[PDB]
């Protein structure tokens, strides 16, 4: 939330989402990067 | 034949010499170093409703 002269954090929502292994395997493993995206089932749902 | 004259006998060994003393026997520390100190913090709490 941005105040007058002031900004306050009004959540942090922080998760750890796995890598898939498409993503291990074409990315990771042969060119040492990864996606910016994280595409995961969490809670019963895709999210991206 | 004749009688086997006396044997030499064995001796008490000397014994064994001790110096006295008084001795401290230290062991390996494993216990952590404890100390005092004071946390200051702010338990911030933002509620949606």
């Amino acid at each position: 939330w941005f105040g007058h002269r002031y900004s306050q954090f009004m959540g942090i929502f922080e998760d750890r989402a796995p890598v898939p292994f498409e993503e291990v395997i074409d990315k990771i493993n042969a060119k040492g990067v990864c996606r910016s995206t994280a595409k995961y089932v969490r809670n019963n749902m895709e999210t991206t | 034949v004749q009688f086997e004259q006396p044997r030499r006998c064995p001796t008490r060994p000397e014994g064994q010499n001790y110096t006295e003393g008084i001795a401290v026997v230290f062991k390996e520390n494993i216990a952590p170093y404890k100390f005092k100190a004071t946390m200051y913090y702010k338990d911030v709490t933002v509620s949606q409703v």
